[PDB]
């Protein structure tokens, strides 16, 4: 859970994905 | 996968001098079985968003990727490389009347209507109040509330008040 | 102790709802269907007649008994929830640490010394909080579980190690 | 290198020691390792006496 | 230490002696009822009320949070049966009878006209399977110096 | 309105459908007052050699022992031969009992009975 | 056998369809698939049952 | 099929029960009958590990399929022809199975009608 | 013969004569030395057995016996320095004396060539035993749990003396050679059925089956740590060796008066075994434990087939050393708690992770999973009672199935579960504890590989 | 899951007493008691620690429900509850 | 006498030997998750030579390797028997670990005792692929509870979870 | 062979020669190829290391024999010195038999793994044989009870022929 991690949260929004 | 196997059951059960009861059993459990196929993806994937507010939603992870991975493509062909491979081992039945030979796939698909329809009844806002076969069916069918509490004190109970004590 | 009404209907008013939720389970359905079952709810506010108020009371949980979701909706944390104690099984208690061979102390030799601080702490507090239990203890015995903080400054709140130095509710 | 002398020290040598043990003691005693005959075929021959078996008779002509 | 008087004794007859067994279970008189002198050597006992540590509040404290159980308070003399790995208590939603009216209504329904499925099996409109060399007895364990008798199946 | 829901001894009457306490007295309120009183009673000392630094060991609940005193010990010296313990010890003492041994008897009386006149099969039988 | 793979197969997939739990569905469904298999080997098919295994 | 509905909704005397059936003997109503001719000897069809219950006549059209098999190693694809050719021949087997399934049914019932024909006339 | 006897009793004044603290160190190399000879003494031949005197001889089902109580003896030295670390001297070299003396004893009996020689000392192992239980038990009620055991087996043993004697003025010697060839068809005249009783009876006393076994509960759990290993890993196996020696000159009688007892004992596995499931004692519910595997045993004796003696040695062995090893398990976190009651002590994995290792694999062992010995002793008997009879595996198997759940019972309530707060002096296990276990264990998965040398004479 | 802390706590917290519409953002306090100041019924309150249930998904005991009752004494109790002490 | 029957035989001794070396206790008590993963791909990976020696041929094997014990006229001995129904659930069970073993990983990434959980699944891998395979009833049997107990040890991981040891 | 092919008949292996049309090549071929010099040659090579190592120095071992001693149908009642000798060669024909029972089981066995699916007629001899072995075992030493002895089998025999004797007479009529 440390820092640098690609899948950053958010709150009450759509997830980021990737292309993959 | 499942049609190299389940649909060459359900013909084979059918075709066969068997049960009258054992071998109408085995349709209702084919619809039955999309019917909470088609609840996973009703309530699980489509929808509105119903967790938390604090999305941290995950997949990416290759572990998972490859894992997964892995076992689709295997499921995709699967009985396909079987079938053809193992050599000829059972009797083929082959003159099946069509009406029956498309019970495989009439069942579960009429299976697939009414659970589609009555889980986005749902969505209908009218509320109803729980049917007594909704009582039994969503309590594991009343087993494990009388058979895990009844025979278990008798026994436990014969054990010190009688027996021991 | 006295479970007075008002704490009863609010109690009522919390489940029902939690059960409501897990029946609409679409946002839109639950959120109509707690606003009328919010408006049934205030809309008998006056009664004089406390016994009429416990009489529409009586009535209520009976339908509820019914209206119950053979299986209701619980965050798996809560009891009866899938994550019940799943972690319980790695927090372990604080005194069984001073077990720890010296070696495995002098691994951790700071957070060990921070330990010791703590050691002596809960020494002279045991006696100035224990002291200060009896001074204001109730005559016939406590009678409520509730306890008393600390009175006079410096000292700490009697019976605190316990609670303070309870493992973590996430200790891996 | 890591797959190397994994398969070396996991995958080699376990095999090793299993065919040692099987073709010098387990199968040094009778009926140990018994096999299912090697299924043979109309018109198919067979190298340890050389005759092949005679070709299955011709059939009575179904055709679909 | 506990020495000799707080262990338990025999059943009291008199309220004096039930009064002082209900301190003896740290309990006021008038919670502290005996269990019945059916002469089983139940003793002075106090008889709890039959339910199991799963009816006890979870969000209270206890000291033995597994078992839900409080320091000195009196266990139930069958803890070992309504501890909460064991026999339960707790109410189901619907009714005792009714939870076994309907599972008892269901299997033998199930049983009984499963029975009645047996008397008119499902069959296709089909013959047998008709076997080469007399319906195979040779190759199903047939003695070979026992001549079968002949079996020769026809066209149709 | 659904008829209640009737209890049982293994699915007991929840406290939620319990009169007692939806109609309670100017007496039975004051009755759940020292309630607290006497479990305060009981929890506060429990603490008190709970937090304890000078305390290393256990905790003995009186309660606890005398829980297995009543079931080890405290029995037979309250037992008392009547009717009910003696038909009770009787029904699930000689009853099983003689009951296994009219049935194996009469399945070891019709064992013996086909293999004198040789009317049961053992051919492959010979580790008996 | 097949009787009792017939009753298998309706009572877990008849509690499946109202349960809420992911984990609760996919059992449910696996215990009527098993249910499924030995209605299989009740009329003489062990080698379709084996290949409803691999799948 | 149908007849199911025909033997218990209807009157059971009228349908064949698979239990019992030929019951009337071959050459009755058909003179001059062919047996069935099987081709490849008991021999062939034993080490061939073929199993008990593919010991039929058609087996003859799945012996050679495992030989297709054997040489289209490591190909599966191969063998469509023979395997259409083999169960071809079990629907030339099984389409005399209700041929003989109605042959009794359509003998028994012409039976029952004679009967009665053969009775009320007295 | 006398290779293992002379360097047992030679052992004694090495306890007395040896320093101060060094008792428990010279008293443990010998007593494995000795073990280790007894373990030559395993070789059986093919059918005539091991004889060596007129007042000595060896089979191959003495030899498994014999070289279990050897390799039990350095076992309670290594379980019993713990609670007599504060006792003076002479009463620790007293205390080594009677267990030395003990299996001096079970030594000799197994080895017995005479019947009355065994009978001597049948007895005689019950004076150690009784200073035991009384003097070094740590309890009140041990005072009546040795009355209790004294008196029970007394009054079978007694009857069996007359019995004995009455053999030697009817038909000469009672060597156990010369009374298995020269045995004869005892009569159904109704005083053989008395002849019957009495030379049964006493071996059925100390072999706890249904009704006869309430000595046992009060024994196993006022015992010391030692004397309960003694008298439930050896002790209770003595009843078993008396039977199959014994059974010689008892058929055909005991094809028709073996009803009674088997279906006491048949029943009564299911009853103890029920009793197991709601045991508030840890002690005690190993103890019920011992009488439903003995209880098995003693269906497999009674019946008389090859078969049953096979299975019946094998669960012999493997019921002793399990039952040993949960009394070590029950011992070792005793005085952590200083209680006997299962609930006091909960979640003990989480504190101990090593003991829930040890402790599982006792609970398997116990529970006749395969291969342990104990699986293959109770499916043995299964077969030589199934053949006997088909019902009795309705019996039989619900007696597997009632010893899972009690079995795994003392598992999840002690072991797992949630750590009872309010204890704080569970230090980690000494090393002696953790290798005392695995002194246990080990040597019962070793036998998994060669169960032949623990199968008996039938074999 | 990142550790989550007591300002992401009341971060969280007043974002939905804001949200809330009887709860009007401008007079949003950190200390605001419901009823005394803001006039929120007691009976809604029982209705917003369920809304707090949900918004970091675990359960509020009703013996501290009717207790739980200050904005920043939401994130008070939210805070030991999960050990959040950063 | 093929590769065949000795090959198909190491398939089951690759999978011990990530037991042995974990009660070694030299074991990488870091990485032991991946050492078990990649040791029951490659028993998969050798799984397969059986296989497709299979659907060639149809030879199935009956291996009666170390006598056990010999009970008169019964001979109980550890046989393994490599029917075609062998031959097959080989490759897809350790097809489908291997698979749940790479998915294991991720979702336990924060287990404190991962490596004992990775444990436990070989040992009940291993009481499965001797329950398949089991030319005699006894090793059947052996399998029979075998897996029955490693299920017990696995269904109750979290131990202070009340309802799992239930 | 180290054991004897009369003691376990093995019918000849019928193998087919390889003869494959499909022009893809046949992967189980090289894995027997690959396999044939990665594990089988080094195993051979160590294997014949080893028998030279052996056939260096070579020990031998010879087969115990036990003359023919009078048995218990002919020893004098009580007299156990003859009865030890009656008793011990009983007990080792025991276990003789014991194993024949032994032998004829794994060629039964074998037989099934062999035949395949013809087991059920390729080997009626096979099954004929242990029913014979099998009838006449129990004949011999079968419910002579846990204390088997030479006098119990004696005495079950005695009752086989009087019981026959019997039948013959009343067969006669
Ligand atoms: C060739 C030889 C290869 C190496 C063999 C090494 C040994 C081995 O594994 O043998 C396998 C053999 C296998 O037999 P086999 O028939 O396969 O022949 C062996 C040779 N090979 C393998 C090549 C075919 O089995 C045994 O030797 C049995 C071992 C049993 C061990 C028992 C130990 C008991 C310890 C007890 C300690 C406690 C005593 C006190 C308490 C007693 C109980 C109460
Ligand atoms: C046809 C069916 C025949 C009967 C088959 C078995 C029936 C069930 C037997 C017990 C099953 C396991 C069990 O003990 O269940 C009770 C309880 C768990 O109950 P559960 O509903 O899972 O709830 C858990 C908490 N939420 O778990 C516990 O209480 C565990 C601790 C106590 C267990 C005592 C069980 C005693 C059972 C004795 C049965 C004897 C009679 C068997 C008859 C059939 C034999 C084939
Ligand atoms: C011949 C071919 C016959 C083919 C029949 C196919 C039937 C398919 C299943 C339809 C009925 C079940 C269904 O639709 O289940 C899904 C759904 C779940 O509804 P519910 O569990 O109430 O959850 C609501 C949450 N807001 O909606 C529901 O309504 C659930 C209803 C629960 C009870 C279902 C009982 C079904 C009985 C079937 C016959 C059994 C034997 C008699
Ligand atoms: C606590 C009570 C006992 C517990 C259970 C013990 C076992 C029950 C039976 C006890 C029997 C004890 C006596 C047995 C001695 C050996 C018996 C023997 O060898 O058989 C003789 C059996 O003869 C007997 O009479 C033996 C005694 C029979 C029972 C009577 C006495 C025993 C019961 C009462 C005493 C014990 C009870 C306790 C009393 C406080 C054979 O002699 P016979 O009578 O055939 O002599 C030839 C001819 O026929 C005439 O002599
Ligand atoms: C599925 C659905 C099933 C059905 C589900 C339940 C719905 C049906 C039952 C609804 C309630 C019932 O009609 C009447 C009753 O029990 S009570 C009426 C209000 N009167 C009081 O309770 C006493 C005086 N008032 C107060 O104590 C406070 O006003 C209060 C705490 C209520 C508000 O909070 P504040 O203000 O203190
Ligand atoms: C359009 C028809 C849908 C249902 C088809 C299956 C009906 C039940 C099975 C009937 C045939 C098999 C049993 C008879 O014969």
């Amino acid at each position: 859970a440390g820092g640098g991690v690609h899948i950053e949260p958010r709150y009450r929004q759509f997830p980021q994905l990737t292309r993959s | 996968t499942g049609f190299y196997s389940k649909d060459l059951i359900i013909e084979a059960v059918n075709m066969s001098y068997t049960n009258a009861w054992a071998l109408l059993m085995t349709l209702i459990a084919t619809s039955l079985t999309a019917a909470y196929s088609t609840r996973i993806i009703f309530f699980a994937f489509l929808g509105k968003p119903r967790f938390p507010p604090l999305v941290l939603i995950n997949e990416n992870n290759p572990l998972l990727i490859n894992s997964i991975k892995r076992l689709l493509i295997g499921s995709i062909f699967a009985g396909f490389i079987i079938s053809n491979n193992i050599p000829p081992m059972t009797v083929p039945n082959t003159t099946m009347p069509l009406y029956m030979k498309m019970t495989a796939l009439i069942v579960t698909i009429m299976g697939f209507m009414l659970a589609l329809e009555l889980n986005n009844t749902t969505y209908y806002l009218k509320f109803k109040y729980p049917s007594q076969t909704y009582k039994f069916s969503n309590m594991l069918g009343y087993y494990p509330s009388i058979m895990h509490r009844l025979p278990t004190y008798h026994n436990l109970s014969m054990s010190q008040k009688s027996a021991s004590s | 102790a006295y479970l007075t009404h008002q704490q009863k209907v609010l109690r009522l008013y919390k489940r029902a709802l939690r059960h409501l939720e897990s029946w609409c389970v679409h946002r839109d359905k639950y959120r109509y269907f707690a606003c009328l079952m919010r408006a049934r709810f205030d809309e008998h506010k006056n009664e004089k007649d406390m016994v009429k108020a416990t009489q529409l009371l009586r009535q209520a949980e009976e339908e509820f008994w019914y209206g119950q979701h053979p299986q209701p909706y619980i965050f798996p944390e809560s009891p009866g929830g899938t994550s019940y104690e799943r972690y319980e099984c790695y927090k372990v208690p604080e005194w069984c640490l001073d077990d720890w061979h010296p070696s495995e102390k002098a691994m951790y030799p700071d957070y060990f010394a921070k330990r010791e601080q703590w050691k002596r702490l809960r020494r002279e507090s045991w006696e100035r909080e224990v002291k200060q239990l009896q001074e204001e203890t109730p005559p016939g015995g406590p009678r409520t579980e509730a306890l008393p903080p600390a009175r006079k400054e410096g000292d700490l709140p009697p019976l605190w190690w316990h609670i303070v130095t309870r493992p973590r509710e996430r200790p891996m | 290198y890591r797959h190397s002398i994994f398969a070396v020290t996991h995958v080699l040598i376990p095999v090793w020691i299993i065919h040692y043990y099987l073709k010098y003691h387990v199968t040094a005693k009778p009926y140990t390792v018994v096999e299912r005959k090697p299924r043979i075929f109309p018109g198919d021959t067979i190298l340890e006496t050389g005759e092949v078996i005679p070709l299955m008779k011709e059939f009575p002509d179904q055709h679909h | 230490h506990v020495t000799k008087d707080m262990f338990p004794g025999p059943y009291p007859k008199t309220p004096e002696e039930r009064a002082a067994a209900a301190k003896k279970y740290n309990m006021r008189v008038e919670d502290y009822e005996p269990y019945p002198d059916d002469g089983m050597g139940y003793g002075d006992y106090p008889k709890l009320p039959d339910r199991s540590q799963q009816e006890r509040d979870p969000w209270y404290d206890w000291d033995h949070p597994d078992l839900r159980l409080n320091w000195g308070e009196p266990i139930h003399w069958d803890l070992d049966m309504y501890i909460r790995n064991r026999v339960d208590t707790s109410p189901t939603p619907v009714s005792w009878n009714t939870m076994c009216k309907h599972l008892s209504g269901f299997v033998a329904f199930m049983l009984f006209m499963f029975w009645v499925g047996e008397i008119y099996p499902s069959y296709q409109p089909v013959g047998p399977k008709q076997y080469p060399y007399n319906d195979l007895y040779l190759e199903r364990g047939g003695d070979p110096t026992k001549e079968p008798e002949p079996v020769v199946h026809y066209e149709i | 309105s659904f008829p209640k829901y009737k209890p049982s001894r293994l699915a007991t009457l929840p406290a939620t459908l319990d009169p007692a306490e939806y109609d309670i007295s100017p007496e039975t309120r004051k009755a759940q007052a020292e309630r607290l009183a006497i479990r305060s009673r009981l929890k506060r000392e429990y603490l008190l050699q709970y937090n304890d630094p000078n305390r290393l060991g256990v905790i003995e609940d009186p309660a606890l022992i005398r829980w297995t005193y009543a079931r080890s010990a405290n029995i037979y010296p309250n037992f008392r031969p009547t009717p009910k313990t003696s038909l009770l010890g009787a029904l699930f003492g000689i009853g099983p009992l003689f009951f296994w041994y009219y049935v194996f008897k009469t399945d070891r009386d019709k064992k013996e009975k086909l293999i004198q006149e040789g009317k049961l099969d053992q051919t492959f039988n010979i580790s008996y | 056998t097949l009787c009792l793979g017939a009753i298998t197969t309706l009572f877990t997939a008849l509690c499946a369809i109202t349960q809420n739990d992911i984990k609760k569905i996919v059992a449910f469904s696996t215990s009527s698939q098993l249910g499924l298999m030995m209605v299989t080997i009740g009329i003489n098919q062990p080698h379709l049952a084996f290949l409803h295994i691999c799948m | 099929g149908a007849h199911l509905a025909r033997r218990y909704l209807g009157d059971a005397s009228k349908e064949p029960d698979p239990l019992r059936m030929p019951t009337f003997p071959p050459d009755y109503g058909f003179p001059e009958r062919k047996e069935r001719e099987m081709v490849a000897t008991q021999q062939e069809m034993n080490d061939a590990q073929l199993m008990l219950q593919q010991r039929d006549y058609c087996a003859h059209y799945l012996i050679q399929l495992l030989k297709c098999k054997r040489d289209s190693f490591p190909n599966f694809l191969a063998c469509k022809h023979e395997q259409h050719d083999w169960d071809y021949c079990e629907h030339l087997d099984y389409v005399k199975r209700m041929k003989e399934f109605e042959r009794e049914r359509r003998l028994l019932q012409r039976k029952k009608r004679r009967e009665q024909r053969e009775a009320e006339m007295a | 013969m006398l290779k293992i006897i002379i360097p047992t009793t030679m052992l004694l004044p090495m306890t007395w004569m040896s320093k101060h603290n060094m008792i428990w160190i010279n008293a443990t190399v010998h007593s494995l030395l000795i073990s280790l000879i007894s373990l030559s003494l395993l070789n059986q031949l093919g059918e005539n057995s091991l004889n060596f005197s007129l007042t000595f001889f060896s089979d191959s089902l003495s030899a498994p016996l014999l070289v279990l109580t050897t390799w039990l003896l350095p076992l309670m030295l290594m379980a019993s320095q713990s609670h007599l670390s504060k006792e003076t001297t002479t009463r620790k070299k007293l205390y080594i004396t009677m267990l030395i003396l003990l299996q001096l004893f079970l030594i000799m009996t197994f080895t017995a060539t005479e019947l009355i020689l065994f009978y001597i000392l049948f007895e005689a192992t019950l004076v150690p035993t009784l200073i035991i239980i009384t003097r070094w038990g740590n309890q009140t009620e041990r005072l009546n749990a040795g009355l209790y055991f004294l008196f029970y087996t007394l009054a079978g043993s007694l009857p069996l003396l007359v019995a004995l004697v009455y053999i030697q003025n009817t038909t000469g010697s009672l060597n156990f050679l010369i009374i298995h060839y020269w045995s004869h068809p005892l009569s159904n005249s109704w005083s053989n059925i008395f002849m019957w009783l009495a030379c049964i009876m006493a071996f059925m006393v100390k072999m706890p089956l249904y009704g006869l076994h309430l000595w046992l509960p009060k024994a196993h759990v006022e015992a010391p740590i030692a004397g309960s290993m003694v008298l439930a890993a050896v002790l209770l196996k003595l009843g078993g060796y008396g039977m199959m020696r014994i059974t010689t000159i008892l058929n055909p009688l005991t094809n028709y008066m073996a009803y009674p007892f088997l279906m006491l004992s048949m029943w009564g596995m299911i009853m103890t075994s029920s009793i197991c499931l709601r045991q508030t004692d840890l002690k005690s519910l190993i103890a019920y434990s011992s009488v439903s595997h003995m209880a098995l045993v003693i269906v497999a004796i009674m019946i008389q087939t090859p078969w049953s003696f096979m299975g019946a040695t094998a669960l012999m062995i493997a019921h002793g050393l399990t039952s040993s090893m949960l009394f070590c398990l029950a011992n070792t976190n005793y005085e952590r708690v200083h209680s006997r009651t299962m609930i006091l002590a909960r979640g003990l994995q989480t504190l101990l992770p090593l003991m829930a290792t040890w402790w599982l694999m006792a609970s398997l062992t116990n529970l006749a999973l395969p291969p342990s010995i104990n699986l293959i002793g109770e499916l043995f008997i299964i077969t030589a009672s199934f053949s006997w009879s088909n019902i009795t595996i309705i019996l039989m198997g619900m007696n597997m199935m009632i010893t899972a759940l009690y079995s795994l019972y003392m598992l999840i309530t002690t072991q797992r579960g949630k750590y009872t707060h309010h204890i704080n002096n569970i230090k980690a296990s000494f090393t002696r504890e953790n290798a005392l276990m695995a002194l246990h264990i080990l040597p019962l998965l070793l036998l998994t590989l060669n169960p032949k040398m623990i199968l008996g004479p039938l074999y | 899951a990142p550790p989550l802390t007591l300002e992401a706590i009341k971060d969280r917290v007043l974002y939905v007493l804001k949200l809330y519409d009887k709860i009007d953002p401008e007079k949003l306090s950190v200390n605001s008691h419901f009823m005394k100041d803001l006039g929120l019924d007691s009976l809604d309150q029982v209705e917003i620690i369920m809304a707090m249930e949900d918004e970091f998904g675990f359960e509020i005991p009703d013996i501290d429900a009717e207790k739980l009752m200050c904005p920043q004494e939401i994130v008070d109790y939210i805070a030991d509850k999960k050990d959040v002490y950063e | 006498m093929n590769p065949f029957a000795s090959l198909t035989l190491t398939t089951l001794i690759i999978l011990t030997i990530p037991i042995m070396m974990s009660n070694s206790n030299i074991y990488k008590t870091n990485l032991y998750p991946n050492y078990v993963k990649t040791t029951v791909s490659y028993a998969f990976t050798l799984s397969l030579v059986p296989l497709l020696m299979f659907m060639h041929t149809g030879q199935e094997m009956i291996i009666s390797n170390w006598h056990w014990m010999t009970l008169q006229t019964v001979e109980l001995s550890l046989s393994f028997k490599m029917d075609y129904f062998s031959v097959m659930f080989i490759p897809v069970a350790l097809f489908v670990t291997w698979s749940i073993m790479e998915f294991s990983m991720w979702y336990m990434h924060s287990d404190p005792f991962i490596n004992r959980f990775f444990k436990y699944l070989v040992l009940f891998l291993i009481t499965m692929m001797i329950l398949v395979t089991a030319n005699n009833l006894f090793q059947l049997f052996i399998g029979w509870e075998g897996v029955g107990i490693m299920s017990f040890l696995l269904i109750g991981w979290w131990h202070g979870r009340t309802d799992a040891n239930t | 062979d180290s054991w004897d092919k009369d003691v376990y008949p093995e019918p000849p292996r019928r193998t087919p020669a390889p003869a494959p049309q499909t022009s893809l090549p046949n992967p189980v071929t090289y894995l027997t190829k690959i396999f044939d010099l990665l594990v089988d040659r080094p195993v051979t090579l160590a294997r014949e290391f080893i028998e030279q190592q052996h056939a260096k120095n070579r020990y031998y071992y010879y087969h115990r024999e036990f003359r023919r001693v009078p048995d218990i149908t002919e020893c004098e009642e009580k007299d156990i010195l003859c009865m030890f000798e009656a008793e011990m060669q009983w007990r080792r024909d025991y276990k003789v038999d014991q194993e024949i029972v032994n032998i004829i089981q794994e060629r039964l066995k074998a037989c099934q793994q062999r035949e395949g699916e013809s087991y059920r007629q390729n080997c009626a001899k096979e099954l004929e044989q242990f029913t014979q072995v099998s009838k006449a075992f129990q004949d011999r030493y079968s419910d002579l009870g846990a204390h088997y002895s030479a006098r119990k089998c004696l005495a079950k025999q005695k009752q086989r022929m009087l019981a026959e004797r019997k039948a013959a007479k009343e067969a006669a009529a």
